[PDB]
This record gives structure tokens, sequence and C-alpha cells, in this order.
């Protein structure tokens, strides 16, 4: 009677069931097995030929092995032919396949990622041992050095060599002024972009004051003192520095006169540091400018400093020492070539079809600059399903001058209508020369997202991976290497392409791409423009804007703002069109950095843009705002033509200039590093800032080996300790941390969140497996400062082994970047976007906030007794607990001012529904969200929807307890800041575009395409005027809540 | 004109997703959206309305300036777009599963082929071991004579034996490998040819599925979705 009896023959019970944990699979200590057993026998093949097997400790040192090794070969023949042992080295096949010496004999067996577990002995060859560590740069990059050594392509081998350029005047910078430059390197100042401060900043100070602390050191360096100095927010370190002297150093046997001499002998030996963490304040600025002061400000904390002997910093700081490694008029113009565009097709080999399913195959092709220069075409669908090969050279209405430097061929095989494979060429080579010949390009299979048949933002090249569909082909080949013009050439054929203009005449129909109006255009004009320029980059122009923008275009030089749209306005099928673009380009007034950030997109794929784009950066990008959008500077590479640019040498010098932007420079690249569409370039890139960035690469080979010991640790956890009980696993955790070789790796190092805190000495008690059936580890840590005490004793992070950390670490950027908008445009909001960190394939870094606990908690712990119900009221209730005096009025005034940011943030973004679990709410108040999921309302495709909907419990707290809480002004209030919030990105709305829109390189499924990124338009409403925006908001957010938000 | 067939940004792109094909107020009135191009009395040549214009051009615009007008039960076409949702939901499962298995079978692929690689390296680094062994052991078989004669060349003989016979192990071992290679990428092939079968008939689904939304909306629909 339920269902009608309708069986289900198919059904059969004998990753759905405990469904989480998706990534997959890498393996470990020894092949075919993720953590080698306790006791193990290695074969040792000796230079005398003799096999001696012995049993070692999966934890042994290589010292240890070679010591004994040569102990027990004694017993075995030809002993008389082996050196004393010293004069040997220990060599094996590793799981990357290469043959690697071990020289660092404090390294263990387990540790050495060994193939077979065997040892050959040998002597040193290649006696510049020395130069063979590059197995430190092989292990922070995850493949050996060597494997790009046999590696044939010039542009490759050319990017190695003359990258050097860069490295070198790096590192001339550096040992500039040292030590102290060196310092500066090491220890950058951790400083906001301006000195002016909010007013809700400055209101805390009464009239610019901050008590302040400086802590100093006494023998035998175990006792410390406080001096407690009250002084300026704008006065600079020097000025603190010889306050706290002044006060150590006041006595009843010392003058004024007898000071002040004493004051100057001493003020100069001395520098600031935070006391809890490896922060300085090396240089003049103002104390407020420095992060550290103005959080300790917004949280009403008293900054606690030390002062420290440059001495005793200059001593811990090495040198740099870097090297030089082992790797150190003509034929013709485009513009001669009178001939169209033709490309031959000749044969597809791999195509995986079912001759059941499928009619009919071809090969659509085109050419491209992001958008194409010519009326797409196929060819006709031969040989079909089975063993397909066309013989036709396709026909493209293009002349050959005529092609932009950028062009791109992109293709695909298709099925009917419907894309198989895919691959796109660069028509030029990176030494400005014409493709011509035959090329085996093999392909890509399409991605989710994309059901469009042909893919032209997607990577320019082959796949690496032979066994895919490699589709061969042929270009026309013109009796000489055909190269692109000079710049000089291109400068003189505009120079001329103007002139000419000037003498065409009187009725030019299709004025469209010429003036008429000459030296004096119309004023209803220059206003149209400049409402073009505040558009964003996804309100598409017209042919009537393009044109219109194209004649005016020397009159844009008014509005450089207007650049992107401009650019997109050029016909790039017409060089006489581009050859004067360049000439603009060449002098066109530099922008702001979040406009320029625009044209590294993929759709300004010209060198001449991305250049002018890199030169802006250059001027105006501060080693601050860099940080803050490197992940996008990261992506943005993919989209370059070639190895070699402006773009990468602009960033490699920044990171070998900045230690902090190096870090992340590091491991932005090292996460992509198992994607394929870019593990050549990352790789290359990886290596030259590995060889040039100092001691750096021994603090990230620690935190390298750390990880991979958690990977290991977590993948066996996920597989063969899967069906345990916590207790079982947790049982089975702990034995294994506290073996030596995790021991080693697990506790001295830096915390990539932040390598500015250590992480020294686990608590192993404190170090335990989450409930989470992606078995994630939450980890804890000794804070080794010598005062630890005055910032965290205890540092702890959370490691997720199966989880895709980016789209939440976007997410929390893209807070950070709105909290930023909003406070530095006077108003308060406080968000928490924590730390996060994908270091990996699905493998991440999560910062723990300590004293946060999800609205569920909150619940459960306020447990109306017997399982009745939950009280709206018990968050309320647990926040009163926390908070009692006028600090309760302070944490409304908190949980008010975040709610309301997160509720417009989270709007805006459209990130996952919000719920008990996944909502967190801190002791002095302030809530703030995490597990973010799918950013930009990816669940659609099976709305505008508001994700934080304010239920009872918030509004309760919002007012203080007051029932019908929809009418208090305490609301009042908090709708109020809600619409300020809402606004204030709507005015930045074009740089959240932008952001998103460089985001789509990486393989987020969330981010495949701009229609995608086009959802932030309706929600905030950009094709509208403000005031019907403001009303479109209150509109979304009184449906979602059923009463309130009306009449402003 | 205001039915006339044919007559914001975001759905528009949508709608004209997937050469030829075609359909604020501050700014300028109505927009032409054709794919190959947004285009804007209704330029210079202005001579009556909107039907107007868009007749005369489907028989070209190269001449304007320098190449498909696409566009009843309701509460069971309304079930169907239940139906379909639920059979285009189960598609893309199906779609989702196996471009998982064909990646990680691109890894576990990717991987065997180090791993033999590395054998292939193993194995010359023991048969240059016992290339080694034959120079020295055969120099301290003369140059003996008589001395320990067979309770030497015994022992140098019986690590010989270990050695060629672990290298036995090893070959294999490595063959073991490159048969599931084979399987393996057998099984690849086979990922690949499922997801082009699914593929043409997951955007049919889908079209249907959304024509069966158009023809409806000519709030309720979350339930069916
Ligand atoms: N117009 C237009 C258009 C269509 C698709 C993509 C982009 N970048 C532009």
């Amino acid at each position: 009677s339920y269902y009608h009896h309708h069986h289900h023959h198919d059904y059969d019970i004998p990753q759905g069931a405990m469904g989480s944990m998706p990534p997959r699979p890498s393996s470990g200590e020894l092949w075919g097995i993720h953590l080698m057993p306790p006791r193990i026998l290695v074969e040792c093949l000796l230079p005398n030929g003799m096999i001696v097997t012995l049993e070692c400790l999966r934890e042994a040192t290589l010292i240890t092995i070679k010591h004994e090794l040569f102990k027990e070969a004694r017993k075995y023949p030809l002993h008389q032919l082996l050196q004393d042992e010293s004069s040997y080295i220990f060599v094996s096949v590793t799981q990357e396949a290469e043959r690697e010496e071990f020289f660092d004999e404090t390294r263990r067996l387990c540790d050495l990622r060994l193939f077979q577990p065997f040892l050959k002995v040998i002597e040193p060859v290649g006696n510049r041992e020395e130069k063979i560590l590059n197995r430190e740069i092989g292990f922070a990059i995850g493949m050996p050095v060597c494997e790009f050594d046999m590696v044939k392509d010039p542009e490759v081998q050319d990017f190695r060599r003359n990258i050097l350029n860069v490295c070198k005047e790096a590192v001339d910078l550096r040992d500039l002024n040292s030590p102290h430059s060196r310092a500066m390197y090491v220890y950058p100042p951790n400083v906001e972009s301006s000195p002016e401060l909010p007013k809700h900043i400055y209101n805390k100070l009464d009239k610019g004051q901050i008590i302040v602390v400086i802590w100093v050191i006494v023998s035998p360096n175990n006792d410390k003192q406080k001096y407690t100095l009250k002084i300026n927010h704008d006065c600079v370190p020097e000025q603190v520095i010889a306050e706290a002297i002044r006060k150590k150093t006041r006595s009843m046997l010392l003058s004024s006169e007898q000071l002040k001499l004493c004051v100057l002998e001493y003020q100069g030996k001395y520098i600031l540091k935070v006391c809890g963490c490896d922060e300085y304040f090396l240089e003049k600025y103002p104390l407020s400018q420095y992060k550290y002061i103005r959080s300790c400000i917004m949280l009403g904390r008293m900054p606690n400093l030390m002062l420290m002997a440059k001495e005793s910093l200059y001593s811990q700081l090495p040198m740099d020492c870097f090297t030089m490694p082992s790797y150190s008029t003509s034929t013709k113009s485009l513009w001669v070539i009178n001939s169209a565009l033709r490309i031959k097709i000749l044969c597809a080999t791999y195509v995986n079809v079912n001759i059941r399913d499928i009619d009919k195959i071809y090969v659509r092709t085109g050419i491209y600059h992001g958008g194409e220069p010519l009326c797409d075409n196929v060819n006709t669908q031969r040989v079909p399903c089975s063993n397909p090969r066309w013989n036709e050279w396709l026909n493209y209405d293009i002349y050959i001058p005529d092609l932009p430097r950028a062009a791109r061929l992109c293709l695909s095989i298709c099925s009917v209508h419907c894309p198989l494979a895919w691959g796109n060429i660069n028509l030029f080579d990176y030494t400005d020369t014409l493709v011509s010949g035959k090329m085996a390009l093999n392909l890509w299979p399409v991605p989710h997202g994309l059901e469009d048949l042909l893919n032209p933002i997607g990577v320019t090249g082959s796949n690496p991976n032979k066994e895919t569909p490699c589709l061969e082909l042929e270009f026309d080949w013109f009796s000489s290497v055909v190269k692109f013009p000079d710049m000089s050439v291109i400068e003189e054929h505009a120079n001329w392409s103007v002139s000419r203009e000037a003498g065409f005449s009187y009725s030019h129909a299709g004025l469209s791409n010429r003036l008429a109006r000459d030296n004096e255009l119309r004023e209803n004009d220059k206003e149209q423009l400049k409402a073009i320029s505040t558009r964003d980059p996804l309100s598409e122009i017209t042919e009537q804007e393009k044109d219109f923008l194209w004649s005016h275009r020397h009159y844009c030089v008014t509005i450089p703002e207007i650049l992107p749209k401009l650019l997109l306005s050029v016909k790039w099928n017409s060089r006489d069109e581009v050859a004067q673009m360049y000439c603009l380009v060449k002098d066109w007034p530099p922008i702001k950095p979040e406009q320029a950030m625009e044209l590294l997109d993929c759709n300004y794929p010209d060198p001449m843009v991305r250049g002018f784009a890199v030169r802006c950066l250059e001027k105006y990008l501060t080693d601050d705002k860099l940080s803050q959008y490197l992940i996008q500077l990261v992506q943005v590479l993919k989209y370059e033509q070639y190895l070699d640019n402006l773009l990468v040498r602009f960033l490699l010098k920044k990171a070998l200039t900045n230690q902090r932007i190096g870090h992340f420079f590091f491991w932005h690249l090292k996460s992509e590093m198992h994607n394929k569409t870019v593990s050549q370039r990352f790789g290359l890139l990886l290596e030259s800032y590995c060889r040039a960035c100092g001691m750096y690469l021994k603090h990230l080979n620690r935190q390298v080996e750390a990880m991979e010991k958690l990977i290991n640790l977590t993948d066996i956890l996920k597989q063969e300790k899967k069906d345990e009980t916590q207790k079982v696993q947790m049982k089975f955790l702990v034995e294994q941390m506290r073996r030596p070789d995790f021991m080693d790796a697990l506790q001295g190092f830096l915390s990539p969140l932040n390598p500015a805190h250590q992480l020294g000495n686990l608590r192993l008690e404190e170090c335990r497996i989450m409930s989470s059936a992606k078995r994630p580890l939450w980890l804890n840590w000794e804070n080794p400062d010598i005062m630890s005490e005055l910032l965290f004793q205890n540092n702890e992070i959370i490691f997720k082994n199966g989880d895709d950390l980016r789209q939440d670490m976007l997410t929390l950027q893209i807070i950070r970047i709105m909290e930023n908008i909003w406070q530095n445009q006077g108003l308060d909001l406080r968000m928490l976007p924590y730390g996060c960190l994908s270091i990996g394939d699905c493998v991440g870094l999560i910062e723990v906030v300590r004293n946060s606990h999800t609205i569920m908690q909150i619940q459960c712990k306020g447990g109306l007794k017997g399982a009745l119900q939950f009280n709206s009221h018990t968050l309320h209730q647990w926040l009163k607990d926390k908070n009692k005096g006028e600090i309760y009025d302070a944490a409304i005034d908190l949980f008010t001012r975040s709610c309301a940011g997160y509720c417009v943030a989270t709007f805006i973004l459209g990130i996952g529904d919000r719920h008990n679990s996944n909502i967190m709410v801190k002791d002095d108040g302030q809530l703030f969200h995490i597990d973010f999921g799918h950013f930009l309302d990816h669940k659609k495709k099976k709305r505008e929807r508001v994700p934080f909907v304010l239920t009872q419990d918030f509004l309760i707290v919002i007012s203080k307890g007051a029932q019908e809480c929809t009418k208090t002004r305490e609301f009042e209030r908090f709708q109020e800041m809600c619409y300020k919030a809402y606004l204030a990105i709507r005015q930045h709305a074009n740089l959240f575009i932008n952001l998103f829109s460089m985001m789509l390189g990486s393989g987020m499924p969330e981010l495949q395409s701009f229609d995608d990124i086009a959802y932030i338009r309706k929600t905030l409403a950009l094709d509208k005027t403000e005031q019907e925006a403001l009303e479109y908001f209150m509109k979304q957010m009184n449906d979602a809540h059923h009463g309130g938000w009306t009449t402003k | 004109l205001q039915d006339a067939e044919w007559y914001s940004r975001e759905e528009v792109n949508e709608k004209l997703r997937d050469d030829g094909t075609f359909l604020t107020k501050m700014h300028g009135d109505y927009t032409l959206t054709l794919r190959k191009k947004l285009i804007k009395k209704y330029s210079d040549p202005l001579t009556s309305s909107v039907v107007e214009l868009i007749n005369h051009y489907r028989n070209s615009l190269a001449q304007y300036n320098p190449v498909y007008p696409v566009s009843d039960n309701i509460e069971a076409v309304g079930k169907k777009l239940h139906e379909y949702n639920t059979q285009f939901q189960e598609k893309s499962r199906e779609y989702d599963r196996l471009y998982e298995e064909y990646t990680r079978t691109s890894q576990e692929i990717q991987m065997k082929r180090t791993a033999i690689e590395a054998f292939n390296e193993t194995i010359k680094i023991f048969e240059e071991q016992c290339q080694t062994q034959e120079r020295y052991s055969k120099e301290y078989i003369e140059k003996f004579k008589r001395e320990g004669n067979e309770k030497e060349i015994q022992r140098i003989m019986h690590n010989y034996d270990k050695l060629k016979s672990r290298i036995s192990e090893i070959i294999d071992s490595r063959r073991r490998l490159e048969e599931d290679l084979k399987k393996q990428a057998a099984e690849y092939r086979e990922i690949d040819k499922r997801m082009n079968s699914i593929k043409p008939d997951l955007i049919q689904l889908r079209k249907t599925r959304d024509q069966y939304l158009m023809w409806l909306t000519q709030k309720k629909l979350n339930e069916w979705l």
C-alpha cells in the first residue's frame, strides 16, 4: 500500500553511507604502505658487492645504520675490500624514482621517502657535496630538481637561467645596509597601510594617548621588569625606547643632565619586540600604524612590548649567502605575410566514445584574445565515432598581419552538440615567432560547469598526461621563421595610421570609429563617458558604446579609469586599431592597483596591457596591499602566455625582498603543485624562490616535513582505522606522535598560518582527533617565546585532511576586505576572519579561536533539564552569564556590531545556509560564522537567498531581553548598521567583482565563468540606483524575516 | 510589440548560452543581444518601432557597421518539472562520481607509472650489483688458490645466490604492477567512455527542464525544485 507494491529489482544492499572524506590518495613512508613497520629488514648493497640485510628500527638514523652496517659486514666475505666507514655515503631509489644520495646522515629511515627498503653504499661522487643540496630545494617543492634538467623545451630552460636576473637583484637589496636590512627582510614591519586613524579607534585614546608596557630583562636573564609608559599614539619606536630607558635609569644618583647622556649611549642599542611572538618595530612609523598596537586599541588591551638589544637580534640572523647555480639582422616580419590563416587538422587518436550512443564527431576550432577575432568554424563530421581522421585545411577569415600578439587557437573535439576534449595553443611562441609546422597537442577533459563547446579561458598549452586525446595538426609554413613586429615599428605604423585618418573626408557614416568633432567634442558626450567609467566589469558594453569609446580614445586619457572598457572596445582583429592602442598604453596615466588588477584577469591577455598593469603595481601597490591580494596575484599567473613575464618578475622580487610575502608566496604555489595546469610553471617559480630566499628554505623544509607527517598520519586514520572507536584511533594517534621521528618533525617549527608564531613542543594531552568523519586533528603547541604568557602560552591550530579549504580561504579573505572597507570609512562592524591556509590537495590549516562555541553548544549546555525544549533566551542568558556590569552593555554592542556585518557579507556573497552548528559566539559577545561552504550560491543550478536569517535567539539578544524585539531602538540601530554596511560595499563593488574574476584560474567549481560571479551583481543590485538598491535589500531582508525593514 | 516572441544581463546570458541567435532607462531604451553582441523612431539611420527594426535585419549587420529568433495543465506540467529535475540531479551525481574516479584513476595510474620507473631504477642498481660482485668475487677465487676454497666460495656463492633471486622477486613484482596498470588503464578508458554518453543526455534533460520552467512562468516552484 505504501509503495504500490513496486519492486526495485536492481537495488542491492550487500561512499554515501558515512559519506565524508573524498580526496585521496598519497603514498607515505614507503611504497604501497603509509607508515613503515616499527622494525624492518633493509638490504644493504656494499662496495664489495655483498648484500647484508640488517633488521633496523623504523626510526633509526643513517649514522646509526652505517655504524651497525660496517660492524655486521666484518662477518660477511671480502671485508678487507671496504674502506673505513667514514669514506662512504648512502644512496637509494626514492618514491619519485630518482637515486638520492643521503648526505644528512642524521635523517631517519622513515623520513627518507624510500621506494623499496634498501640502501646502497658508495663514495661521494661529484665532490661539491655543497651543490647537491638542492635536495633541500626539491624537498620544499616536492619534486626533484634534476626533473627540470632533463626538460627539452627552451622556454623552460630560458626561464630558469633568465629569472636569476631577479634573484640576484633582490639579494643585492638585502645586504645593502646589513645587518639592519637583513633583519628588515626577515622581520619586516607589520604595519597598516595608513597612519591616519579612524575616529572610533581615536576616541578610545583620550586625546591620542595609550598606556603601553615595556618589559626588559636582568641577570641571569630570569627576572623581568615592567615600565608602563603613557605616550602619544603617533610617536615612533625610538621615542618609546628612550622613555623606557628614562624610566629604567632615573635614580637618586644621577642628575637630569647625567641621565640625558645615559639615554643617548643606550637609546640606539635596543629595538622593540612584541611579547609572545617574533614581530618587531624596525622602522619609523607611528606606533598606531603597527598592526599589533591597533589591535590592542580595539580590543581594549595594553600593548606589551620588549626592549631587545640589536646584538641579540643580529646574533640570531644568519648569512643568506646566495649562489649562482650550475646552469650559469634576421629572417622575417609578420606584416609581410600576405595570406589569411589556415590550420590543418590531421588525426585525433585516443578518443573514448560509445558508438551506440553517439552519431558523429568533429573538431570545432577558433582564434581568440579571451573573446574571438573571427567567425568560429568547425570541420566536416568525418570518420565519425570510430578511428576519426580529418585532413582538412581550415580557413579562418582573418589576414595574418591582423593577428594580435597574444592570439590563441582554441580547439575541441565534439559530439552530435557536446564537447569530448579540448586544448588551446598560442599562435606565437615566447620568442615572438609565428607558429608553423607540426604540433602534437594532447587534450584536457571538460570540467563540471563548462557545457559550451570550446573553452578559451582554459589553459594555453598541451596536457602533459600522455594517455589522453592527442590531436596532432599542421600549421602553414612560409619559408622563414615569421616573427611579430618590433615596437619601434608598431609605433611608426600608428603615427602613420593617425595622420592618415586626419585626411579622411567629411562624411564618414559608420562615424563609429572616428571623431569628426576634432579638438572640440560635445559636453553631453564627456558625461556619458564618465558614466561608462563608473560601470562594473560585468555590465557588458554595446557596439555603439564600444565604437563611441574607440573614437574618443584620446579624450579617454582624461579618465584613466576608463582603460578596461576602452581596451575591450578595440578591434583586436585590426592591427591599425591595435597599433594605435599600444601607443596610448605606452604612456597612459597610471591607475590605482584595485583597478589595475582587472587588467591581469583573463579578458586582458595583451603583453602591453599586462605590462602597464604591473607598472601600476610597481608604483602604487604597497607590501601591505600585496599581501592582501597575493592569492589573486598568484592565481592570475595562469593567464600569462609565457613562463617569463613582468608579473612573475614582480612577485618573485617582492617575495625575495620581504620574507612575510615570501612565506605565503611559497605556500600558495606549493598548494597548487598537485594541479597539472600549473605544476610546471609553479614548480619552476618555486625553484627560483627556494634557491634565492636565504635561510628561510631551512625553515620551510621544517614546516613542509611537519605537514607531510600529518598527511601520512591522517591518511592512515582514514583508511585502515575507519571502523574503530575514537578510543582506538586516539590511542593510535598518541602512540604515533610519541615516536621520535614525529617528535623531531612536529615540535620545533613555525606556524604556516602565521610564521611569526613559533610552535615548540606538542602538549599531547591537549592533542586530539575531532568527531568529524574527515578525522581532523586538533594540535596544540607550547609558545616557546621568552614572554609566552603575555600573549598565549599555548598555540593550537586544526589540520584537516579531507576537505577543500580554498573556498573558505577566499570568502575569509573577502570578509577581511569588507571589514577594512567598513572601518577605514569610519563604521565599526567586527568581523573575525579567522586564519585558513590550503597547503595541498584538500589539505589545510585553520586558526582556532579560543573561547568560542557553536550556538548549538550554548543550547546543549543551556540544558533545560529533561529534554522538554531549548529556550530562545538561552543565548541571551549564556551571554549575560559572561558579561556582567557595564561590560554586558558593551558585549551587546559587539554582538550587534558583528551580527550586522556578518548579515550583509553573508547576504551579498550568498554563502551556505547559516544554522546552529556553523554560527559561533565568543565570551566577550562577538559573533562570527564558520564552515562557509559554497560561496556564490552554487546549489541554485539545482532566488537571491538570505543565508543568515536572524531567529528569535539573536533578536532577543540585540534588544536586551525586550519582548516583541521587532520594535525597539536597539533594533532600529542594528538595521541602520546593516543599511550603511550594504551600501559601503556597493560603492566598492568593482573590487569584489574583480577579486572574484581573478580567481577563475583556480579549478573552483563555484567559479567556473563570469556568470557565476554575476550573482554578486543582483545581490548588490548594480543595475539599479542606490535608493532602489537600498529598498531591494530591505525588501530581500523583510521577506526572509516576515516583519521589520521599512520606513527608512 | 509587448509579446513579440523575442522581446537584465544575467538571465539573457543563460538564455543565449551555447551563432546568429538573438532577443537602466537613463542609459538607453532597448538592447538587441545577438550571439556570434549587445546593440543599442528607435543611431544615424533612425527611420518607427521596435518590431520594425528587427524584421528588416533578420533578412545581416555588415552594412550598418563593419551574420534564429529563438524564444496546458499548469499543475501536471509542474510535476514534470519535479520529475525532470530529479532525473537531471540524479544524472549530475553520476557525472560527478565518475569525474572523481577518472581523476583518481589518472593519479592511481600515473602513481603506478612512476613506481615502474622506480622499480626499473631499483633493478638497475641490483643488476649493477651482481655485476659489481663478479668483478671482485672472481678476483677473490683465483687470488686465494686453495685457502678456504669452499668454506669461502660457498658463502660467496650463497650471497650471490640470494642477490639474483632477490632480483628475480623484484622483476616479478614489477611485472605484476604492469599487468594492473593496463587493467587500470582499461577502466580509465571505460570511465571516459560513459562520461561521454551521459554528457549529451545531461544537456538535453537540462534544456527541456528550462523550457518546462519557461512555459510555466508565462515562489511556488521551490518544492518541485
Ligand atoms: N558580450 C559579451 C560577452 C559574452 C561572454 C563573455 C564575455 N567576457 C563577454
